[PDB]
Protein backbone atom coordinates (compact mmCIF):
# COMPACT_ATOMS: atom_id res chain seq x y z
CA UNK A 1 0.00 0.00 0.00
CA UNK A 2 2.40 2.73 -1.21
CA UNK A 3 0.56 3.96 -4.45
CA UNK A 4 -0.14 7.43 -3.11
CA UNK A 5 1.90 10.88 -3.68
CA UNK A 6 2.20 13.77 -1.75
CA UNK A 7 2.79 17.49 -2.04
CA UNK A 8 6.00 17.44 0.05
CA UNK A 9 9.38 18.10 -0.79
CA UNK A 10 8.75 19.60 -4.94
CA UNK A 11 11.10 22.13 -4.50
CA UNK A 12 13.92 20.04 -3.97
CA UNK A 13 13.26 18.00 -7.62
CA UNK A 14 15.33 19.62 -10.19
CA UNK A 15 13.00 21.74 -12.96
CA UNK A 16 12.69 19.75 -16.41
CA UNK A 17 13.99 20.28 -19.73
CA UNK A 18 10.57 21.01 -21.89
CA UNK A 19 8.28 24.12 -21.19
CA UNK A 20 4.53 24.19 -21.45
CA UNK A 21 3.14 27.36 -23.52
CA UNK A 22 0.81 28.40 -25.54
CA UNK A 23 0.51 30.65 -28.76
CA UNK A 24 -2.12 32.97 -30.47
CA UNK A 25 -2.34 33.48 -33.77
CA UNK A 26 -4.29 35.48 -36.35
CA UNK A 27 -7.15 33.95 -38.51
CA UNK A 28 -8.46 35.68 -41.86
CA UNK A 29 -12.28 34.97 -41.98
CA UNK A 30 -14.97 36.11 -44.20
CA UNK A 31 -18.50 35.34 -45.49
CA UNK A 32 -19.63 33.57 -48.36
CA UNK A 33 -23.21 33.03 -48.98
CA UNK A 34 -24.19 29.75 -50.27
CA UNK A 35 -26.54 30.24 -53.52
CA UNK A 36 -28.65 27.49 -54.91
CA UNK A 37 -27.57 24.00 -53.40
CA UNK A 38 -28.21 20.28 -54.37
CA UNK A 39 -31.37 19.11 -52.72
CA UNK A 40 -31.60 15.70 -54.27
CA UNK A 41 -30.19 13.20 -51.69
CA UNK A 42 -31.19 15.05 -48.12
CA UNK A 43 -32.20 12.43 -45.94
CA UNK A 44 -34.22 15.03 -44.24
CA UNK A 45 -36.57 17.46 -45.52
CA UNK A 46 -38.32 20.66 -44.43
CA UNK A 47 -41.86 21.76 -45.07
CA UNK A 48 -43.45 24.76 -43.86
CA UNK A 49 -42.15 28.44 -43.48
CA UNK A 50 -40.11 29.67 -40.83
CA UNK A 51 -39.62 33.09 -39.23
CA UNK A 52 -36.49 33.95 -37.80
CA UNK A 53 -35.68 37.18 -36.38
CA UNK A 54 -32.04 37.88 -36.88
CA UNK A 55 -32.02 35.97 -40.24
CA UNK A 56 -35.41 36.02 -41.59
CA UNK A 57 -37.88 34.34 -43.18
CA UNK A 58 -37.51 30.60 -44.83
CA UNK A 59 -40.08 28.82 -46.61
CA UNK A 60 -39.00 25.21 -47.36
CA UNK A 61 -41.38 22.83 -50.27
CA UNK A 62 -40.90 19.39 -51.07
CA UNK A 63 -41.27 17.48 -54.63
CA UNK A 64 -40.98 13.82 -54.46
CA UNK A 65 -41.38 10.86 -57.20
CA UNK A 66 -43.99 7.97 -56.06
CA UNK A 67 -43.60 4.22 -56.73
CA UNK A 68 -46.13 1.53 -56.19
CA UNK A 69 -45.21 -1.79 -53.78
CA UNK A 70 -46.19 -4.24 -56.19
CA UNK A 71 -45.94 -3.27 -60.15
CA UNK A 72 -48.20 -4.79 -62.57
CA UNK A 73 -51.12 -5.20 -60.09
CA UNK A 74 -54.69 -7.05 -60.34
CA UNK A 75 -56.53 -4.16 -59.33
CA UNK A 76 -59.60 -6.59 -60.23
CA UNK A 77 -63.20 -6.41 -61.81
CA UNK A 78 -65.39 -3.00 -61.37
CA UNK A 79 -63.25 -1.28 -58.89
CA UNK A 80 -65.08 1.35 -56.84
CA UNK A 81 -62.60 3.52 -54.64
CA UNK A 82 -63.50 4.44 -50.76
CA UNK A 83 -60.81 6.72 -49.83
CA UNK A 84 -57.50 7.92 -50.83
CA UNK A 85 -55.26 8.80 -47.35
CA UNK A 86 -51.89 10.22 -47.39
CA UNK A 87 -49.82 9.12 -44.45
CA UNK A 88 -46.27 11.16 -43.35
CA UNK A 89 -45.17 9.75 -40.02
CA UNK A 90 -43.89 13.00 -37.68
CA UNK A 91 -41.18 12.64 -35.54
CA UNK A 92 -42.09 12.00 -32.14
CA UNK A 93 -41.55 10.83 -28.60
CA UNK A 94 -44.04 9.22 -26.20
CA UNK A 95 -44.45 11.86 -23.17
CA UNK A 96 -46.50 10.23 -20.96
CA UNK A 97 -48.37 7.12 -20.75
CA UNK A 98 -52.38 7.38 -20.03
CA UNK A 99 -55.10 4.91 -19.50
CA UNK A 100 -57.56 2.88 -21.07
CA UNK A 101 -54.50 2.39 -23.28
CA UNK A 102 -53.55 5.33 -25.40
CA UNK A 103 -50.68 7.24 -25.54
CA UNK A 104 -49.25 11.19 -25.21
CA UNK A 105 -46.99 12.32 -27.83
CA UNK A 106 -45.02 15.37 -28.44
CA UNK A 107 -43.72 16.57 -31.96
CA UNK A 108 -40.16 17.12 -32.48
CA UNK A 109 -38.14 19.12 -34.92
CA UNK A 110 -41.23 21.62 -35.02
CA UNK A 111 -39.87 24.89 -35.69
CA UNK A 112 -41.32 27.79 -34.80
CA UNK A 113 -44.56 29.00 -32.62
CA UNK A 114 -46.37 25.54 -31.72
CA UNK A 115 -49.48 27.37 -32.78
CA UNK A 116 -48.80 27.90 -36.05
CA UNK A 117 -50.60 27.04 -39.08
CA UNK A 118 -50.04 26.96 -42.81
CA UNK A 119 -51.77 26.06 -45.87
CA UNK A 120 -50.88 22.99 -47.31
CA UNK A 121 -51.21 22.50 -51.04
CA UNK A 122 -50.49 18.95 -52.37
CA UNK A 123 -50.22 18.85 -56.55
CA UNK A 124 -49.66 16.35 -58.99
CA UNK A 125 -46.02 17.25 -60.00
CA UNK A 126 -45.98 17.25 -64.01
CA UNK A 127 -42.33 17.33 -64.28
CA UNK A 128 -40.87 13.91 -64.77
CA UNK A 129 -37.21 13.67 -62.71
CA UNK A 130 -34.67 11.45 -63.92
CA UNK A 131 -31.48 10.07 -61.05
CA UNK A 132 -28.80 10.42 -63.54
CA UNK A 133 -28.54 11.27 -67.61
CA UNK A 134 -26.35 10.15 -70.17
CA UNK A 135 -23.93 12.82 -72.01
CA UNK A 136 -20.51 12.64 -74.15
CA UNK A 137 -19.80 9.38 -73.83
CA UNK A 138 -20.22 9.53 -69.47
CA UNK A 139 -23.36 8.85 -67.25
CA UNK A 140 -23.28 12.28 -65.25
CA UNK A 141 -25.94 12.38 -62.19
CA UNK A 142 -28.75 14.35 -61.65
CA UNK A 143 -29.10 17.44 -59.34
CA UNK A 144 -32.19 19.28 -58.36
CA UNK A 145 -31.48 22.58 -56.57
CA UNK A 146 -33.25 24.57 -53.77
CA UNK A 147 -34.08 27.49 -56.21
CA UNK A 148 -36.34 25.33 -58.91
CA UNK A 149 -39.45 25.70 -57.13
CA UNK A 150 -40.54 27.97 -59.80
CA UNK A 151 -39.64 25.01 -62.45
CA UNK A 152 -41.78 22.34 -60.09
CA UNK A 153 -44.71 25.31 -59.48
CA UNK A 154 -45.38 25.95 -63.28
CA UNK A 155 -45.93 22.46 -63.96
CA UNK A 156 -48.19 21.46 -61.76
CA UNK A 157 -51.13 19.16 -63.12
CA UNK A 158 -54.88 19.82 -61.83
CA UNK A 159 -55.79 21.48 -58.38
CA UNK A 160 -54.31 20.41 -55.21
CA UNK A 161 -55.30 16.76 -53.98
CA UNK A 162 -56.30 17.55 -50.40
CA UNK A 163 -59.70 19.11 -51.37
CA UNK A 164 -61.29 18.21 -48.54
CA UNK A 165 -63.19 21.15 -47.62
CA UNK A 166 -65.43 19.79 -44.62
CA UNK A 167 -62.14 18.84 -43.05
CA UNK A 168 -59.98 22.72 -42.48
CA UNK A 169 -57.36 20.87 -40.61
CA UNK A 170 -55.84 19.65 -43.86
CA UNK A 171 -56.28 22.60 -46.10
CA UNK A 172 -56.33 26.15 -45.49
CA UNK A 173 -55.38 25.56 -42.21
CA UNK A 174 -53.27 22.88 -41.66
CA UNK A 175 -51.19 22.43 -38.57
CA UNK A 176 -49.24 19.52 -37.59
CA UNK A 177 -51.30 17.65 -35.33
CA UNK A 178 -49.97 14.88 -32.28
CA UNK A 179 -53.38 13.04 -31.70
CA UNK A 180 -52.60 8.96 -31.90
CA UNK A 181 -55.47 8.23 -34.26
CA UNK A 182 -57.52 5.57 -32.45
CA UNK A 183 -58.78 2.92 -33.96
CA UNK A 184 -61.22 0.13 -33.09
CA UNK A 185 -62.61 -2.88 -35.60
CA UNK A 186 -64.63 -5.60 -34.23
CA UNK A 187 -63.71 -7.75 -37.15
CA UNK A 188 -62.23 -9.99 -33.92
CA UNK A 189 -65.41 -12.31 -34.83
CA UNK A 190 -66.79 -9.81 -32.46
CA UNK A 191 -64.12 -8.32 -29.94
CA UNK A 192 -62.49 -5.07 -30.71
CA UNK A 193 -58.70 -4.39 -31.63
CA UNK A 194 -57.95 -1.16 -30.30
CA UNK A 195 -54.94 -0.10 -32.11
CA UNK A 196 -52.79 3.25 -32.09
CA UNK A 197 -50.77 4.53 -34.45
CA UNK A 198 -48.25 7.72 -33.59
CA UNK A 199 -48.73 10.68 -34.75
CA UNK A 200 -48.60 11.09 -38.72
CA UNK A 201 -49.56 13.75 -41.01
CA UNK A 202 -52.98 12.26 -42.30
CA UNK A 203 -54.77 13.88 -45.48
CA UNK A 204 -57.82 12.64 -47.31
CA UNK A 205 -56.58 13.17 -51.06
CA UNK A 206 -59.24 13.37 -54.41
CA UNK A 207 -60.96 9.87 -54.89
CA UNK A 208 -62.29 10.68 -58.29
CA UNK A 209 -58.52 11.44 -59.38
CA UNK A 210 -57.18 8.29 -57.42
CA UNK A 211 -60.14 6.62 -59.59
CA UNK A 212 -58.88 6.87 -63.18
CA UNK A 213 -55.24 7.39 -62.31
CA UNK A 214 -55.18 3.97 -60.51
CA UNK A 215 -57.97 1.85 -60.43
CA UNK A 216 -59.57 2.94 -64.11
CA UNK A 217 -55.54 3.01 -65.58
CA UNK A 218 -54.04 1.53 -68.70
CA UNK A 219 -52.52 -1.37 -67.69
CA UNK A 220 -49.55 -0.51 -69.47
CA UNK A 221 -49.09 2.44 -67.29
CA UNK A 222 -48.74 0.53 -64.19
CA UNK A 223 -46.67 -2.49 -65.40
CA UNK A 224 -43.31 -1.37 -64.12
CA UNK A 225 -41.16 2.00 -62.61
CA UNK A 226 -40.09 3.24 -65.26
CA UNK A 227 -43.71 3.83 -67.08
CA UNK A 228 -45.24 4.41 -63.58
CA UNK A 229 -43.16 7.56 -62.84
CA UNK A 230 -43.74 9.04 -66.46
CA UNK A 231 -47.26 8.26 -66.09
CA UNK A 232 -47.40 9.26 -61.88
CA UNK A 233 -44.58 11.82 -62.08
CA UNK A 234 -44.68 12.51 -58.37
CA UNK A 235 -46.40 14.51 -55.57
CA UNK A 236 -45.39 18.54 -54.64
CA UNK A 237 -46.03 19.47 -51.48
CA UNK A 238 -46.92 23.72 -51.42
CA UNK A 239 -47.05 25.71 -48.23
CA UNK A 240 -48.46 28.87 -47.86
CA UNK A 241 -48.96 31.15 -44.75
CA UNK A 242 -52.56 30.71 -43.22
CA UNK A 243 -54.93 33.61 -42.62
CA UNK A 244 -54.51 35.00 -39.58
CA UNK A 245 -51.76 32.53 -37.75
CA UNK A 246 -47.96 32.36 -37.36
CA UNK A 247 -46.32 30.33 -39.56
CA UNK A 248 -44.42 26.74 -38.54
CA UNK A 249 -41.46 24.59 -40.34
CA UNK A 250 -40.77 20.83 -39.35
CA UNK A 251 -38.39 18.58 -40.48
CA UNK A 252 -39.91 15.10 -42.03
CA UNK A 253 -38.63 11.97 -43.20
CA UNK A 254 -40.64 11.22 -46.36
CA UNK A 255 -39.17 8.19 -47.29
CA UNK A 256 -41.49 6.39 -44.73
CA UNK A 257 -44.45 8.10 -46.95
CA UNK A 258 -47.35 6.42 -48.78
CA UNK A 259 -50.76 6.89 -49.95
CA UNK A 260 -53.23 3.79 -49.54
CA UNK A 261 -55.98 3.45 -51.75
CA UNK A 262 -59.00 1.04 -50.65
CA UNK A 263 -61.25 0.20 -52.91
CA UNK A 264 -64.15 -2.65 -53.42
CA UNK A 265 -63.57 -5.44 -56.81
CA UNK A 266 -65.96 -8.15 -57.68
CA UNK A 267 -63.86 -10.55 -55.88
CA UNK A 268 -62.28 -13.40 -57.76
CA UNK A 269 -66.03 -14.82 -57.65
CA UNK A 270 -66.56 -17.82 -60.05
CA UNK A 271 -68.17 -20.25 -57.37
CA UNK A 272 -71.27 -17.80 -56.33
CA UNK A 273 -70.60 -15.15 -59.26
CA UNK A 274 -73.04 -12.28 -57.65
CA UNK A 275 -72.46 -9.03 -57.81
CA UNK A 276 -70.87 -9.61 -54.56
CA UNK A 277 -67.43 -7.16 -53.77
CA UNK A 278 -64.36 -7.35 -51.53
CA UNK A 279 -62.38 -5.11 -50.01
CA UNK A 280 -58.71 -4.44 -52.03
CA UNK A 281 -56.01 -1.72 -51.58
CA UNK A 282 -52.99 -0.72 -52.80
CA UNK A 283 -50.42 1.18 -52.09
CA UNK A 284 -48.34 4.37 -53.57
CA UNK A 285 -45.09 4.70 -51.43
CA UNK A 286 -43.17 7.54 -52.10
CA UNK A 287 -39.51 7.11 -53.35
CA UNK A 288 -36.51 7.04 -50.76
CA UNK A 289 -34.47 9.90 -50.87
CA UNK A 290 -31.36 8.19 -50.34
CA UNK A 291 -31.72 5.14 -52.89
CA UNK A 292 -33.39 7.96 -55.31
CA UNK A 293 -32.60 11.08 -56.94
CA UNK A 294 -36.22 11.98 -57.42
CA UNK A 295 -36.84 14.18 -54.31
CA UNK A 296 -36.18 17.62 -53.87
CA UNK A 297 -36.25 20.22 -51.30
CA UNK A 298 -37.30 23.42 -52.57
CA UNK A 299 -35.83 26.04 -50.15
CA UNK A 300 -36.35 29.81 -50.51
CA UNK A 301 -35.31 32.16 -48.01
CA UNK A 302 -36.01 36.15 -47.32
CA UNK A 303 -32.86 37.13 -46.00
CA UNK A 304 -32.91 40.75 -43.67
CA UNK A 305 -31.16 43.54 -44.18
CA UNK A 306 -28.55 42.57 -41.22
CA UNK A 307 -27.94 39.51 -43.03
CA UNK A 308 -28.05 40.50 -46.80
CA UNK A 309 -25.61 43.00 -45.37
CA UNK A 310 -23.14 41.36 -43.92
CA UNK A 311 -23.07 38.23 -46.17
CA UNK A 312 -23.22 40.34 -49.64
CA UNK A 313 -19.88 40.55 -51.86
CA UNK A 314 -19.73 44.31 -51.24
CA UNK A 315 -19.63 44.28 -47.73
CA UNK A 316 -16.78 41.44 -47.81
CA UNK A 317 -13.12 42.08 -46.93
CA UNK A 318 -11.30 38.88 -48.17
CA UNK A 319 -8.11 40.81 -47.26
CA UNK A 320 -8.34 41.72 -43.43
CA UNK A 321 -11.38 39.41 -43.29
CA UNK A 322 -14.98 40.01 -41.44
CA UNK A 323 -16.13 41.36 -38.31
CA UNK A 324 -18.92 39.44 -37.56
CA UNK A 325 -19.49 36.03 -39.19
CA UNK A 326 -23.38 34.93 -40.28
CA UNK A 327 -23.52 30.83 -40.91
CA UNK A 328 -27.34 29.71 -41.74
CA UNK A 329 -27.61 26.19 -42.73
CA UNK A 330 -29.53 25.20 -45.66
CA UNK A 331 -29.37 27.86 -48.92
CA UNK A 332 -27.74 30.20 -46.67
CA UNK A 333 -23.67 31.07 -45.44
CA UNK A 334 -20.77 29.87 -44.61
CA UNK A 335 -17.45 31.02 -43.51
CA UNK A 336 -14.04 31.07 -45.12
CA UNK A 337 -11.01 30.44 -42.53
CA UNK A 338 -7.44 30.54 -43.41
CA UNK A 339 -4.60 30.10 -41.02
CA UNK A 340 -2.31 32.42 -42.79
CA UNK A 341 -0.16 33.98 -39.74
CA UNK A 342 0.35 30.05 -38.34
CA UNK A 343 2.11 29.37 -41.84
CA UNK A 344 4.43 32.22 -41.77
CA UNK A 345 5.99 31.18 -39.07
CA UNK A 346 5.62 27.61 -39.76
CA UNK A 347 9.27 27.62 -40.28
CA UNK A 348 10.40 28.52 -37.18
CA UNK A 349 8.17 26.02 -35.65
CA UNK A 350 9.33 23.32 -36.75
CA UNK A 351 12.88 24.51 -36.65
CA UNK A 352 12.63 24.90 -33.08
CA UNK A 353 11.49 21.17 -32.90
CA UNK A 354 8.65 22.16 -31.01
CA UNK A 355 5.83 19.75 -30.59
CA UNK A 356 1.90 20.67 -30.31
CA UNK A 357 0.11 19.45 -27.54
CA UNK A 358 -3.39 20.94 -28.49
CA UNK A 359 -4.54 23.36 -30.97
CA UNK A 360 -7.82 24.81 -30.73
CA UNK A 361 -10.47 27.23 -32.23
CA UNK A 362 -12.68 29.45 -30.31
CA UNK A 363 -15.61 31.02 -31.76
CA UNK A 364 -17.36 33.61 -29.17
CA UNK A 365 -21.15 34.20 -30.38
CA UNK A 366 -22.50 37.76 -30.81
CA UNK A 367 -25.45 37.70 -27.25
CA UNK A 368 -26.06 41.02 -28.06
CA UNK A 369 -27.22 40.76 -31.73
CA UNK A 370 -28.25 36.30 -31.42
CA UNK A 371 -31.24 37.30 -28.88
CA UNK A 372 -34.62 36.11 -29.17
CA UNK A 373 -33.73 33.80 -32.29
CA UNK A 374 -32.78 29.50 -31.36
CA UNK A 375 -29.07 28.75 -31.88
CA UNK A 376 -27.64 25.89 -33.72
CA UNK A 377 -26.94 23.30 -31.44
CA UNK A 378 -23.36 22.54 -33.03
CA UNK A 379 -20.98 24.08 -35.85
CA UNK A 380 -18.91 21.35 -38.47
CA UNK A 381 -15.74 22.65 -39.70
CA UNK A 382 -14.08 21.02 -43.00
CA UNK A 383 -11.60 21.45 -45.12
CA UNK A 384 -12.86 23.81 -48.20
CA UNK A 385 -9.83 23.25 -50.36
CA UNK A 386 -10.28 19.45 -50.56
CA UNK A 387 -13.96 19.26 -49.26
CA UNK A 388 -13.09 16.60 -46.96
CA UNK A 389 -12.98 15.91 -43.52
CA UNK A 390 -10.46 17.47 -41.53
CA UNK A 391 -7.60 14.81 -40.13
CA UNK A 392 -9.11 15.75 -36.31
CA UNK A 393 -12.39 14.56 -37.06
CA UNK A 394 -11.47 10.85 -38.19
CA UNK A 395 -9.12 10.86 -35.20
CA UNK A 396 -11.63 11.34 -32.42
CA UNK A 397 -13.85 8.05 -31.61
CA UNK A 398 -15.23 9.14 -28.46
CA UNK A 399 -18.76 8.81 -28.15
CA UNK A 400 -21.96 11.09 -26.52
CA UNK A 401 -22.11 10.09 -23.16
CA UNK A 402 -25.46 10.05 -22.82
CA UNK A 403 -27.59 6.99 -24.24
CA UNK A 404 -28.75 7.07 -27.76
CA UNK A 405 -27.43 10.86 -28.29
CA UNK A 406 -25.73 9.85 -31.80
CA UNK A 407 -25.53 13.75 -32.63
CA UNK A 408 -23.26 14.39 -29.75
CA UNK A 409 -20.66 12.18 -30.38
CA UNK A 410 -16.71 13.39 -31.41
CA UNK A 411 -17.05 15.59 -28.14
CA UNK A 412 -12.86 15.83 -28.28
CA UNK A 413 -12.84 17.56 -31.79
CA UNK A 414 -15.38 20.09 -30.34
CA UNK A 415 -18.51 22.00 -32.39
CA UNK A 416 -20.46 21.64 -29.70
CA UNK A 417 -22.39 24.80 -28.19
CA UNK A 418 -21.37 26.12 -24.71
CA UNK A 419 -24.82 27.27 -23.13
CA UNK A 420 -23.95 29.85 -20.28
CA UNK A 421 -26.22 30.30 -17.17
CA UNK A 422 -28.83 32.24 -18.99
CA UNK A 423 -29.56 29.13 -21.01
CA UNK A 424 -28.00 30.93 -24.40
CA UNK A 425 -25.30 29.75 -26.47
CA UNK A 426 -21.61 31.47 -25.25
CA UNK A 427 -19.10 29.86 -27.71
CA UNK A 428 -17.75 27.27 -29.93
CA UNK A 429 -14.51 25.49 -29.63
CA UNK A 430 -13.03 22.97 -32.06
CA UNK A 431 -9.90 21.31 -31.66
CA UNK A 432 -7.62 21.03 -34.86
CA UNK A 433 -4.65 19.28 -33.19
CA UNK A 434 -3.92 16.51 -35.78
CA UNK A 435 -4.64 19.35 -38.23
CA UNK A 436 -1.88 21.70 -37.09
CA UNK A 437 0.49 18.32 -36.15
CA UNK A 438 0.83 17.20 -40.09
CA UNK A 439 1.31 20.79 -40.58
CA UNK A 440 4.73 20.85 -38.38
CA UNK A 441 5.68 17.38 -38.70
CA UNK A 442 5.29 17.12 -43.14
CA UNK A 443 7.44 18.90 -44.94
CA UNK A 444 4.99 19.14 -47.73
CA UNK A 445 1.80 19.28 -46.44
CA UNK A 446 -0.10 22.39 -47.46
CA UNK A 447 -2.14 24.92 -45.55
CA UNK A 448 -5.75 24.44 -47.01
CA UNK A 449 -9.06 26.92 -46.15
CA UNK A 450 -11.38 25.91 -43.91
CA UNK A 451 -15.05 26.36 -43.94
CA UNK A 452 -17.50 26.69 -40.77
CA UNK A 453 -20.67 26.04 -41.47
CA UNK A 454 -23.95 24.93 -38.89
CA UNK A 455 -24.41 20.94 -39.26
CA UNK A 456 -27.34 18.77 -38.13
CA UNK A 457 -25.69 15.75 -37.21
CA UNK A 458 -22.13 14.98 -36.88
CA UNK A 459 -22.57 11.76 -38.65
CA UNK A 460 -23.41 13.03 -42.21
CA UNK A 461 -19.80 14.20 -43.48
CA UNK A 462 -21.02 13.95 -47.34
CA UNK A 463 -20.90 17.01 -49.11
CA UNK A 464 -23.71 18.67 -51.60
CA UNK A 465 -22.81 20.28 -55.07
CA UNK A 466 -23.91 24.11 -56.30
CA UNK A 467 -25.49 24.90 -59.04
CA UNK A 468 -22.74 27.55 -60.28
CA UNK A 469 -19.70 27.11 -58.60
CA UNK A 470 -18.46 30.45 -56.68
CA UNK A 471 -14.65 31.97 -57.52
CA UNK A 472 -12.71 32.80 -53.91
CA UNK A 473 -9.85 33.65 -55.07
CA UNK A 474 -7.64 33.84 -58.88
CA UNK A 475 -7.24 29.79 -58.34
CA UNK A 476 -9.50 29.11 -54.98
CA UNK A 477 -13.24 27.51 -55.66
CA UNK A 478 -16.40 26.95 -52.99
CA UNK A 479 -17.71 24.43 -55.20
CA UNK A 480 -19.50 21.96 -52.55
CA UNK A 481 -20.72 22.37 -49.14
CA UNK A 482 -21.69 19.85 -46.43
CA UNK A 483 -25.23 17.70 -46.59
CA UNK A 484 -25.29 17.88 -42.90
CA UNK A 485 -25.70 21.93 -43.10
CA UNK A 486 -28.50 22.10 -45.87
CA UNK A 487 -30.76 20.18 -43.42
CA UNK A 488 -29.93 22.39 -40.51
CA UNK A 489 -32.58 25.32 -40.95
CA UNK A 490 -31.04 27.26 -37.66
CA UNK A 491 -27.55 29.67 -38.55
CA UNK A 492 -25.54 32.19 -35.49
CA UNK A 493 -23.59 34.92 -35.61
CA UNK A 494 -20.04 34.91 -34.69
CA UNK A 495 -17.09 37.21 -33.68
CA UNK A 496 -14.94 37.43 -36.41
CA UNK A 497 -10.91 37.61 -37.14
CA UNK A 498 -10.47 41.07 -38.12
CA UNK A 499 -7.64 43.20 -36.15
CA UNK A 500 -10.41 45.65 -34.93
CA UNK A 501 -12.94 43.01 -32.86
CA UNK A 502 -11.52 42.89 -29.75
CA UNK A 503 -8.93 40.98 -28.25
CA UNK A 504 -11.30 39.25 -25.85
CA UNK A 505 -13.88 38.17 -28.21
CA UNK A 506 -11.54 37.98 -31.41
CA UNK A 507 -11.27 34.84 -33.33
CA UNK A 508 -7.76 33.44 -33.19
CA UNK A 509 -5.93 30.35 -33.07
CA UNK A 510 -4.32 29.18 -29.54
CA UNK A 511 -1.46 26.61 -30.10
CA UNK A 512 -0.37 24.93 -26.51
CA UNK A 513 3.41 23.69 -27.46
CA UNK A 514 6.08 21.78 -25.66
CA UNK A 515 9.19 23.85 -26.19
CA UNK A 516 12.29 21.50 -25.40
CA UNK A 517 15.14 23.28 -24.24
CA UNK B 1 -32.78 -6.27 -88.93
CA UNK B 2 -31.67 -2.67 -89.27
CA UNK B 3 -34.89 -0.68 -89.65
CA UNK B 4 -32.89 2.64 -89.39
CA UNK B 5 -29.93 3.28 -88.64
CA UNK B 6 -28.60 6.51 -86.41
CA UNK B 7 -26.57 9.76 -87.20
CA UNK B 8 -24.18 9.33 -84.15
CA UNK B 9 -21.18 6.74 -83.17
CA UNK B 10 -21.25 3.07 -82.58
CA UNK B 11 -20.85 1.73 -79.23
CA UNK B 12 -18.22 -0.92 -78.58
CA UNK B 13 -19.18 -4.80 -77.73
CA UNK B 14 -18.23 -4.19 -74.64
CA UNK B 15 -19.24 -0.67 -73.84
CA UNK B 16 -22.53 0.85 -72.28
CA UNK B 17 -25.69 1.36 -74.19
CA UNK B 18 -28.55 3.35 -73.29
CA UNK B 19 -31.46 2.14 -75.04
CA UNK B 20 -35.60 1.00 -75.05
CA UNK B 21 -36.00 -2.91 -75.81
CA UNK B 22 -39.27 -5.19 -75.77
CA UNK B 23 -38.43 -8.23 -75.94
CA UNK B 24 -40.19 -12.13 -76.78
CA UNK B 25 -39.51 -15.63 -76.45
CA UNK B 26 -39.59 -18.20 -79.62
CA UNK B 27 -41.26 -21.81 -78.62
CA UNK B 28 -42.68 -24.01 -80.72
CA UNK B 29 -45.90 -25.51 -80.12
CA UNK B 30 -46.80 -29.19 -80.46
CA UNK B 31 -49.46 -29.85 -83.02
CA UNK B 32 -52.47 -30.09 -80.94
CA UNK B 33 -55.67 -33.19 -82.07
CA UNK B 34 -57.64 -29.44 -83.56
CA UNK B 35 -54.65 -26.94 -83.38
CA UNK B 36 -51.74 -27.62 -86.50
CA UNK B 37 -48.10 -26.57 -85.43
CA UNK B 38 -47.17 -22.98 -85.16
CA UNK B 39 -44.95 -20.98 -83.33
CA UNK B 40 -45.54 -18.83 -80.91
CA UNK B 41 -43.54 -15.52 -79.58
CA UNK B 42 -44.44 -14.39 -75.43
CA UNK B 43 -43.15 -11.75 -73.64
CA UNK B 44 -40.96 -11.23 -70.72
CA UNK B 45 -39.38 -7.91 -70.53
CA UNK B 46 -39.62 -4.42 -71.64
CA UNK B 47 -38.30 -1.14 -70.93
CA UNK B 48 -40.15 1.78 -72.67
CA UNK B 49 -38.33 4.57 -71.01
CA UNK B 50 -34.43 3.87 -70.15
CA UNK B 51 -33.39 5.32 -67.19
CA UNK B 52 -29.36 3.71 -66.68
CA UNK B 53 -27.21 2.54 -69.19
CA UNK B 54 -26.85 -1.42 -69.28
CA UNK B 55 -22.89 -2.65 -70.01
CA UNK B 56 -23.25 -4.98 -73.11
C1 LIG C 1 1.97 -2.16 0.00
O1 LIG C 1 3.04 -2.09 -0.64
C2 LIG C 1 1.87 -3.26 1.07
C3 LIG C 1 3.12 -4.08 1.36
C4 LIG C 1 3.43 -5.10 0.28
C5 LIG C 1 3.51 -6.55 0.75
C6 LIG C 1 4.54 -6.86 1.83
C7 LIG C 1 5.11 -8.27 1.75
C8 LIG C 1 6.35 -8.38 0.88
C9 LIG C 1 6.93 -9.79 0.84
C10 LIG C 1 8.45 -9.85 0.75
C11 LIG C 1 9.03 -11.25 0.89
C12 LIG C 1 10.55 -11.26 0.83
C13 LIG C 1 11.15 -12.66 0.80
C14 LIG C 1 10.84 -13.53 2.02
C15 LIG C 1 11.76 -14.72 2.23
C16 LIG C 1 12.91 -14.81 1.23
O1 LIG D 1 -32.85 10.80 -36.48
C1 LIG D 1 -33.38 10.81 -37.78
C2 LIG D 1 -32.94 12.09 -38.43
O2 LIG D 1 -32.25 12.80 -37.42
C3 LIG D 1 -31.81 14.07 -37.78
C4 LIG D 1 -30.84 13.94 -38.98
O3 LIG D 1 -29.67 13.30 -38.55
C5 LIG D 1 -31.48 13.17 -40.13
O4 LIG D 1 -30.50 12.96 -41.13
C6 LIG D 1 -32.05 11.85 -39.64
O5 LIG D 1 -32.80 11.30 -40.71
Amino acid sequence: CDKDFNAIGGDLIGDDHFGLESEKYDVLSYNQEVTSVQSNVLPTSALGIYSNPVFGETTANYVTQVALVAYAPSIGEDPVIESAVLSIPYFSHVTANNTDGSHTYELDSIYGPANGKLKLSVYESGYQMRSSFPSNGTELPQYYYTSQNSTFDQAKVGTRLNDDLTKPFQNDQFFFSSEEYKTVTKDSNDKETTTYTAPEMRLNLNSAFFQDKILKAPASKIASTDVFQEYFRGLYFKVEKADGSPSNMALMDFSKGKITITYKAKTDITTDAPETTEERTIVINLVNPTSSGGTANLLQDAKSAGYSGAISSSNVNKTEGDERLYIKGGQGSAAVIKLNDFASKLDDIRAKNWKVNEANLIFNIDSDLMTGADEPKRVYLYDLTNNVPLADYYADQTTSLTVGDTKGAKYVFGGLINLGDNKRGKTYKIRITEYIRNLIKDKTAKNVNLGLVVTESIGITTSNFLENRIVLQPNEYFSQVPRASIMNPLGTILYGGKASVPDDKRLRLEVYYTKPN
Amino acid sequence: LVLREGTGTSPMNTDGAFTSYRGEYLTRVAKTDTEAEHLSTTFFEQVLFPTKALDL
